[PDB]
RNA sequence: AAAGAGGGGUGAGAAUCCCCUCCACCGAAUGCCUAAGGUUUCCUGAGGAAGGCUCGUCCGCUCAGGGUUAGUCGGGACCUAAGCCGAGGCCGAAAGGCGUAGGCGAUGGACAACAGGUUGAUAUUCCUGUACCACCUCCUCACCAUUUGAGCAAUGGGGG
RNA sequence: GAGCUGUAAGCAAGCUUUGAUCCGGAGAUUUCCGAAUGGGGAAACCCACCACUCGUAAUGGAGUGGUAUCCAUAUCUGAA
């Protein structure tokens, strides 16, 4: 949904020159490649990985118009597309999954990432979208408040919060934890642990010793993505002193340049496999490279009774399967309209559901006072009711045509 | 002569996307083309081996807009036909 | 094509279809 | 374009961007038949171009004879 | 064409009689100019692109060049115009002093 | 000039439009190929202001898309009849008329593909199988002789 | 010396004070028929020869320039 809006500002402009033109010149690449450069620079991307990724497109970009005199700059974009895909991790990477239950997985960072919040986002996302059964755990028992924090998402969540206060050790509470969660049937277990505002040896040491004693399946650090190089150095060193599996990058709803996001597979080889985009616990994508690297370059991919299946499934009922929503990512990229419904498509809506079952099943057959009382009714006098008809006999026009 | 030349412009239609699922493309060529010729620029461009060249030409339709009388442009379309196992045409 | 038609119902119902 | 076309050197290269030229004119014509070109000034400029560029030959060779 | 786009005009003949206003736009094939503020029409349109509303529409229709004379700089009235090279590039100097536009 | 009748279907609206079931007409044709001619009328999706000797939702009308595929079929890259032009020429107030060599000119002569399948519109033309005619040599095989010459024929005789 | 892509009300795109559109003088290209002139032809078409280039293993195919008649001059050959 969220992110990077910065850096495609930047680089579509450049692609809008190359896209329209079907030659391909040795000039017209380097000049491209020279904005793709800055706009990467500016966006707080690492220097190395600029420097190689300016490289393997630019090499690519002039044997393919000797690979292909067709399509030659909607070309050059596939290969721009390829390259940031690998560069952002090349598929999505999807959860471990143990043998014998349950998936312990230990959540690392420093205060204020959003470890405690994503620990929350996560279990939500293993119930809905796997159908599975997690326990969080209260493992950072350094702040007051934490442990509440915690519990009261838990609250929201109805699943239960691990905790024996904050004067026993979090070896302590994750060992106990983890048995409770076998003897109770519990899939997945999340460990929120410990950090202050900068590493020290005191965390890492502690960080091993639950480690040791939870053996997790995967350990994922949360990082702040508006952190820039800062959570890539945060990354190497927590890939360093313990094993990371994974990654997963908050707040990129306040992300506009995506430094991080481009850099941390190449400097620790660690995968991205979730972006928080909220505050909200339901605000947690798994994060697919295809679709950001899409993102980046602008690149996509009974009448009455009709209608109300239109505003279920429109308003409402959004949620489209099949490649429907990276097709239809940011509005279908954008369509060339900048107008929405909203409390327009609220007063349509309104507008429809002011008629009878008959004058619903039969549009035509209301009479200028009887809809005259309909639109009385509504709020609009004969303009959103006369607009309605309109768009119904448009409607009924492309079905014809369709059929 | 220019090999870019003969080949004006393609014809996308549902009966031409049924040749290019059977193997055979289409083209428009300029009034004065050769079926040896037109061989030789496809070819030429695209690098594919061909089996056979099918030219037809074809009239020009009459079109009136309100007073005004004339003929569209005559065409020739030029259907090659590539041979197996050869590269495809974007 | 059923889904532009189902596509291009959505648009007019969220706005307008053009004609 | 026509003092660069003058001020750079006679013989061949003038040739070359011709041939260079003509197959992205070939590829122009092309996105535009099948429907998905964005820019249509880019024809008009490429063949106005390509007679610029034939026409400083042939006053070169009447000025050579 | 004895005025451009951008200046500052003092009208003179129609309903809008004497007021100020600045070229926004000039048809020279025509010799009518779309001077700001005047002849304030209402445009009725069924469509339209950004967002349909349809609507009357309130815009600005030219007028003749002929009702149109620019300001000298110095006093603000209005006056004829006349070309003097600036030693360099031609400029309109106006009436009743030796300013330029 | 002549035979329709009823039930469904669409539509705002029908005897007139579409489907069905009976009935009737032509059948050395009112059937099927294909010339001269016409020039897009052919096919699909829309329209009903004009054209339709009435209506019309219908069309040989109106609008937008599409559709005519050849070595063998017909004509050229082969021949000639009547006839026409005609280098030089012979005439003739001027323009021009006639005419030799030469050429043009099928309604004739010669000449290599056919039987199955296909789509809304093309089919000895596209697809499948099996062929045939003219020409060419990076090649493979046999034979002859590279002057007591193998082989080829020419716009010339002769048969046809 | 600031509006312009005609007629023509059009945005799918762009060009211009590093001087566009517009106006004048001199240049370049100027397909094909047409006295039409390589041969024919039913106007806008068909079919060639020679020399040099492109391509093929070669035949097929293409490009460029010559190829009408009469007259004047000059050269060669000069039949019964
Ligand atoms: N917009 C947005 N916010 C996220 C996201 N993930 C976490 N946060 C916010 O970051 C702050 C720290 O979250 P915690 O859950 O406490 O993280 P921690 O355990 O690592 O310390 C929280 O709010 P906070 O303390 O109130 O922030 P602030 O007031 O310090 O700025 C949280 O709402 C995200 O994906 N998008």
């Amino acid at each position: 949904h969220m992110g990077f809006e910065g850096l495609a500002d930047r680089l579509q402009q450049t692609i809008s020159k190359i896209r329209g033109k079907g030659k391909v010149s040795e000039q017209d690449v380097k000049e491209m490649m020279r904005e793709v450069r800055l706009a990467l620079l500016e966006a707080d991307v690492n220097f190395k990985v600029v420097k190689d990724f300016v490289k393997k497109v630019s090499e690519r970009a002039v044997g393919q118009d000797v690979m292909k005199s067709l399509t030659p700059g909607q070309q050059v974009i596939k290969v721009v597309q390829e390259e940031l895909t690998e560069l952002m991790g090349g598929e999505e990477s999807k959860i471990a999954v143990a043998k014998r239950p349950p998936t312990v997985i230990m959540m690392v960072g420093l205060q204020g990432a959003g470890k405690t919040t994503t620990s929350g986002k996560l279990a939500n996302l293993l119930r809905k979208k796997h159908n599975r059964k997690p326990m969080l755990v209260a493992a950072d028992i350094y702040r007051p408040a934490a442990i509440k924090q915690l519990e009261t998402l838990g609250k929201q969540l109805d699943m239960p919060v691990f905790s024996l206060g904050d004067q026993v050790s979090p070896v302590e509470i994750a060992k106990q934890a983890i048995e409770k969660a076998k003897e109770e049937h519990y899939d997945y277990v999340i460990l929120d642990t410990a950090g202050r505002l900068h590493i020290d040896h005191e965390l890492m040491d502690e960080l091993t010793n639950v480690k040791e004693i939870a053996n997790p399946e995967e350990i994922f650090l949360v990082v702040d993505s508006m952190t820039g190089q800062d959570a890539v150095n945060v990354a190497k060193s927590f890939n360093e002193q313990l094993g990371l599996t994974g990654v997963v990058l908050t707040k990129l709803d306040g992300d506009t340049r995506g430094g991080a996001a481009l850099s941390i597979r190449a400097v620790t080889n660690t995968p991205i496999k979730f972006a928080g985009l909220g505050e909200k616990l339901d605000a947690l994508e798994p994060f697919h490279p295809e679709r950001m690297a899409s993102r980046i370059l602008g690149m996509g991919d009974t009448l009455d009774d009709f209608l109300e299946q239109l505003g279920q499934v429109r308003n409402m009922g959004p949620l489209d399967e099949l490649l429907q929503m990276m097709p239809g990512a940011g509005k279908m990229k954008g369509l060339k309209n900048i107008q929405v419904d909203e409390k327009q498509l609220n007063h349509v809506e309104a507008i429809i559901k002011s008629m009878t079952v008959l004058e619903k099943e039969q549009p035509d057959i209301i009479n200028a006072s009887r809809r005259k009382r309909i639109a009385k009714g509504s709020g609009t006098s004969v303009q959103e009711v006369n607009r309605l008809l309109k768009q119904f006999d448009e409607m009924k026009k492309m079905m014809k045509q369709m059929t | 002569k220019d090999p870019r030349d003969v080949l004006k412009r393609p014809v996308i239609t549902e009966r031409s996307a049924d040749l290019m699922t059977e193997k055979k493309y289409t083209f428009e060529v300029d009034v004065r083309a050769n079926k040896t010729e037109v061989k030789d620029a496809v070819e030429s461009i695209f690098g594919v081996k061909v089996d056979k060249v099918n030219i037809m030409n074809y009239k020009g339709k009459s079109k009136r807009v309100g007073r005004y009388t004339g003929m569209t442009s005559r065409r020739r379309k030029a259907i090659v036909k590539l041979t197996a196992d050869s590269k495809e045409i974007e | 094509l059923f889904l532009v038609d189902f596509f291009t119902i959505i648009l007019p119902a969220l706005t307008a279809i053009g004609i | 374009m026509k003092a660069n076309e003058i001020r750079d050197l006679t013989t061949a290269e003038i040739e070359q961007k011709v041939k260079s030229l003509k197959e992205e004119l070939f590829n122009l014509r092309f996105q535009l038949a099948t429907g998905q070109l964005e820019n249509t000034a880019r024809i008009r400029e490429v063949r106005k171009a390509i007679a610029r560029m034939k026409t400083v030959i042939r006053e070169r060779e009447i000025a050579a004879n | 064409m004895h005025v451009k786009k951008g200046d500052k005009v003092m009208v003179i003949s129609g309903k809008d009689k004497g007021k100020q206003g600045t070229i926004l736009a000039a048809f020279p094939k025509k010799d009518r100019v779309l001077v700001e503020g005047v002849n304030m029409v209402k445009k009725h349109s069924k469509p339209t692109q950004a967002n349909p509303q349809g609507g009357i529409s309130n815009q600005e229709a030219p007028i003749h060049v002929s009702n149109v004379m620019p300001l000298d700089p110095k006093t603000g009235e209005v006056t004829r115009v006349g070309y003097k090279v600036e030693d360099g590039k031609k400029v309109r100097v106006a009436k009743k002093s030796g300013q330029v536009l």
